[PDB]
C-alpha cells in the first residue's frame, strides 16, 4: 500500500499529547470534544452515536481507511471545510504512519 | 527634557521581502521542532514572550516596549513572572544569526506576530524600524502583572499600557494558547483542549465550565473545571466583574469579532512607545506557509 | 489521418502563484523525507520519473511523452523491469491530493525539475497544460533505453527523441544523482559522491577514475571504480565514442556550460511531443525554498 | 552549551550512509574527497593534512568548535560561498545534534 507501517509504541505517545485530549480510545469511550475512536476504520464519517456532529463532517460520508486518514490528519479544514475539530496538522509522514500505526491496533 | 522619544527606523536597505524571509524561518522552525512542550511546539511561549517585552512598557514617561529589544536577563528567570520565557529566547537566536541586521525588538515582535498567524490566528499587520539600545535602557523586574488579582487589578494595570476594557478581553484571548506550569509560574494545566490552535476558546471554556477553587502543589489558588482546564485568578476576574463579562460572552458568540479585536490589540501592544515617521511604509501583512503551498 | 497532435491546455484560473505552491510542496516533502535509500532523498528518483515518462515519447507516431501523464494508469509500467519508480510515485500523490486540479503529466514533469534546482542545480524553465490521457492512450514499454548497450545504440535512440550529440551527453550528467539499486535494474552502486547534489561529477569520473570491467551478484558486467563508484556500459561508453568523448571533457572543465545545456536539454525533453499555442504565457521559472527564508 | 548533543548510536549511521564517502575516522587516515576529518574540534578552517585545497574556506581560519560551526552543514555555500563541499544536508535540529557527538568522541 502507499502509506507505510510505523510504529505503536512512538505512536501512541503521539496520541497522548496531540489527541488523548479530544479523543479517548477504548471500548464505550467517553465523549470528549471529539467523539471515540473505535472502529473508525470502515466506518463512515460521523457515524458513531451520541455525539453532535457539524453538517459538513457527515455530508462528505467518506469512509475511513488508513490512506484518506492521513489527507484528514494533515490538514483537517482542508479535507472537511467547516470541521469543527482544531487541531495544526501533522506535517510529517512518519507522524502520520507511527499514529495509524498505533490507531489500527488501538482502534482494533 | 520630555520623556524618551523612540523614532522607528528601519534597517539599511529594507523591505517587505527581507522581512518574510524571516517570518519563513520562524515559521519553519516552529514546525521543525514540533516536540517542545510535549508536542504543543513553541507557538505559545512565542507569543507569550512577544507580550512580555511589550509589557514592559509605561506610558507616563515612555519607559519599556518593544522599541529597545534592549533586555538579555531579567533577573534571571528562575523565580519572578519570566520564567519559561528562556526558551523562547534559544528559539529565535539562530534565526538571530542568519539575519544579524534585524533588530532585538523586531525579531521578538515579528516572532510574535509569525506565531499567532501560523496557529491559525487572525493576520496581524506588523511594522519594524525598532531600534536596540544599550545598558542604562533596560527595564527591569515588577513591570508584569501577578496572576492571583482581581478585574480591578487587571483594569487599572493595563491603563498603564493604554488599553481599554475591550482591548484587554481581546488581549486576554490569547491565553486559550499553551498551559500554565508550576516549575514557572506556581500554576499547572491548560484551560482549555486546543494549546497550539489560536480560536475563542478561553471565552466559551469561562462561562461553559464548572469552575472550583482548588490549591495546587505550589499552593497556590485557582479555578480549575472538571474538564481538567484551569483559570488563572485575574482571568476569572473577567467573568466577576459586569463590564468584562458582557464582552466575555460576546467573543464566544463571535469568533470573527474577537479575531478582528486581537489584531488590533494585539498590534498596538507591540507597537506602544513607538513613533512612526510618516515617510514610513505601510504595515506588513504576512503570508502564512499553508498560502505559500506549505 | 497524420500523428497525433497533444495541445497544451493550461488549468483554469491557474498562474504562476499556484505552480509554486506545488513546487513548494514538492520542495519541502523533499526536505521531510531525508531517510529515503539511507539518506539521499527522494530528490533522484523524482528525476528518473520526469525522464522515465518523457523518455517512452516516438517522434515517429507522436505517441507517449510527458503531456499524457497516462502512466498512473497499471498497463504502463510493469513494475518490476522499470522498478525502483513505484516509490517516486508513492511519494507524489499526496501532493496530487493537495492540488486536485494540476494534471498528473505537469505534476511528475514539475517534481522533476522541482527535484533539481533544490539538489543544487540550475534553474529549469517549466510549463503548465500538460494533459491525462488514458483513453485509447497508454504507451507501452520497451520504448525505454537497455542498460547493457554502447554508444551506436544511445546515439540512434535518442535521436527518436529528438536529441544530437551534445544534449544526450548534458542529460546523461544526471547520472550523478543517485544510485544503481541490484534489487532493481541489476546493477548495484554510485557513480560519484555527491548522490543528491547536481554537479558536473560525473564527466570527472569518467576521466578521472579508473574503471575496470567487473561482475556484478546479478550476473551483468558493469565498470567499477577504486573508490567504490561504478558506471553503466551505455555510460561508459560516452568516453568510449569520440564524438562523445569530445563533449564529456568539456563539461568536466566548466560546470556552468552544462548547468545551461542540461537546462536547455531536460525542459526540451519534458516538453518534447507538446504544441504549446502562441496565446501560452512565457515559461515559468520557480524560485527555490532556499531564496525563499526556507 | 546553547547547542545540545544527542545520543552516541542513532547517527553512527549519519556518518556512514551520509559522510563516510568522504571523511574518515580514524588516525592519520587516507583523504578522500575530503580530508581526514579527526582532531578537529581546536584546529582550523581547511588544515586538510596532504589534502587538495581551495582558498574559499580557510578564508575565515576559525576553529570549529560546538557553537560556531551549527550552521557549517544547514548551508555550506551560505557561511563559506565558492567551497567545494557540496552535500544533501538535514534540516532538523536533533541531527546535528547528533553527528557532533561521534565527531566530538572519535575525534579526539
Ligand atoms: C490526532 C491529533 C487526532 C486524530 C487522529 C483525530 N483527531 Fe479529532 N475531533 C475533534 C472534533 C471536535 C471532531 C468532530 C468534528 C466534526 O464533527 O465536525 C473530531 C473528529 C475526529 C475524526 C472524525 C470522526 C468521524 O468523522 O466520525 C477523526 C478521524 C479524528 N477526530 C481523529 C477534536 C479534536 C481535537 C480537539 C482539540 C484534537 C486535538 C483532535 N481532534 C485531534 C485528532
Ligand atoms: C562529499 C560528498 C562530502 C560530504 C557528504 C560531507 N562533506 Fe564535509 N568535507 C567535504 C569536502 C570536499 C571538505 C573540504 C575540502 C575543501 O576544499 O573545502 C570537507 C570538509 C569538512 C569539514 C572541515 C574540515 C576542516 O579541516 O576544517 C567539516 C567539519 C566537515 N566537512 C563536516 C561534514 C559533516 C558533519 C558532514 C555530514 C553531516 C559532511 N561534512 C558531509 C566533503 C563532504
Ligand atoms: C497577548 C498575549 C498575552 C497577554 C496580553 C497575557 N498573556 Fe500570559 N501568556 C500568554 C501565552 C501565549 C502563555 C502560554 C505560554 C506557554 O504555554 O509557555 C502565557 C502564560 C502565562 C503564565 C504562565 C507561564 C508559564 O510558563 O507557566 C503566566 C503566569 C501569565 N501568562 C501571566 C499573565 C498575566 C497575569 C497577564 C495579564 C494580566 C498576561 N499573562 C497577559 C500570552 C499573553
Ligand atoms: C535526465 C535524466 C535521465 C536520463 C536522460 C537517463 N536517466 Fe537513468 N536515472 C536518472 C536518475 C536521476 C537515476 C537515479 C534513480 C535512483 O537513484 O533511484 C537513474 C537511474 C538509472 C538506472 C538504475 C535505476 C535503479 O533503480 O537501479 C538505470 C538502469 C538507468 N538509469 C538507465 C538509464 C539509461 C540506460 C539511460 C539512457 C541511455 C538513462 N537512464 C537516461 C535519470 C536519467
Ligand atoms: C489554555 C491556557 C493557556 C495558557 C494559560 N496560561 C492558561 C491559563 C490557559
Ligand atoms: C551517481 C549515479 C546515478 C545514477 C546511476 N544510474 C548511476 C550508475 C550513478
Amino acid at each position: 500500500t502507499e502509506f507505510k507501517a510505523g510504529s505503536a509504541k512512538k505512536g501512541a505517545t503521539l496520541f497522548k499529547t496531540r489527541c488523548l485530549q479530544c479523543h479517548t480510545v477504548e471500548k464505550g469511550g467517553p465523549h470528549k470534544v471529539g467523539p471515540n475512536l473505535h472502529g473508525i476504520f470502515g466506518r463512515h464519517s460521523g457515524q458513531a452515536e451520541g455525539y453532535s456532529y457539524t453538517d459538513a463532517n457527515i455530508k462528505k460520508n467518506v469512509l475511513w481507511d488508513e490512506n484518506n486518514m492521513s489527507e484528514y490528519l494533515t490538514n483537517p479544514k482542508k479535507y472537511i471545510p467547516g470541521t469543527k475539530m482544531a487541531f495544526g496538522g501533522l506535517k510529517k509522514e512518519k507522524d502520520r504512519n507511527d499514529l495509524i500505526t498505533y490507531l489500527k491496533k488501538a482502534c482494533e | 527634557t520630555t520623556p524618551l522619544v523612540h523614532v522607528a527606523s528601519v534597517e539599511k536597505g529594507r523591505s517587505y521581502e527581507d522581512f518574510q524571509k524571516v517570518y519563513n524561518a520562524i515559521a519553519l522552525k516552529l514546525r521543525e521542532d514540533d516536540e517542545y512542550d510535549n508536542y504543543i511546539g513553541y507557538g505559545p511561549v512565542l507569543v507569550r514572550l512577544a507580550w512580555h517585552i511589550s509589557g514592559t512598557w509605561d506610558k507616563h514617561d515612555n519607559t519599556g516596549g518593544s522599541y529597545g529589544g534592549t533586555y538579555r536577563f531579567k533577573k534571571e528567570f528562575n523565580d519572578p513572572s519570566n520564567a519559561g520565557l528562556q526558551n523562547g529566547f534559544k528559539f529565535l537566536e539562530p534565526i538571530h544569526k542568519e539575519f544579524p541586521w534585524i533588530s532585538s525588538g523586531d525579531l521578538f515582535s515579528l516572532g510574535g506576530v509569525t506565531a499567532v498567524q501560523e496557529m491559525q490566528g487572525p493576520k496581524i499587520p506588523w511594522r519594524c524600524g525598532r531600534v536596540d539600545t544599550p545598558e542604562d535602557t533596560t527595564p527591569d523586574n515588577g513591570r508584569l502583572p501577578d496572576a492571583d488579582k482581581d478585574a480591578g487589578y487587571v483594569r487599572t494595570f493595563f491603563q498603564r499600557l493604554n488599553m481599554n476594557d475591550r482591548e484587554v478581553v481581546a488581549l486576554m484571548g490569547a491565553h486559550a494558547l499553551g498551559k500554565t506550569h508550576l516549575k514557572n509560574s506556581g500554576y499547572e494545566g491548560p484551560g482549555g483542549a486546543a494549546n497550539n490552535v489560536f480560536t475563542n476558546e478561553f471565552y466559551l471554556n469561562l462561562l461553559n465550565e464548572d469552575w472550583k477553587l482548588e490549591k495546587n502543589d505550589a499552593n497556590n489558588e485557582q479555578w480549575d473545571s472538571k474538564s481538567g482546564y484551569m483559570m488563572l485568578p485575574t482571568d476569572y476576574s473577567l467573568i466577576q466583574d459586569p463590564k468584562y463579562l458582557s464582552i466575555v460572552k460576546e467573543y464566544a458568540n463571535d469568533q470573527d469579532k474577537f479575531f478582528k479585536d486581537f489584531s488590533k490589540a494585539f498590534e498596538k501592544l507591540l507597537e506602544n512607545g513607538i513613533t512612526f515617521p510618516k515617510d514610513a511604509p505601510s504595515p506588513f501583512i504576512f503570508k502564512t506557509l499553508e498560502e505559500q503551498g506549505l
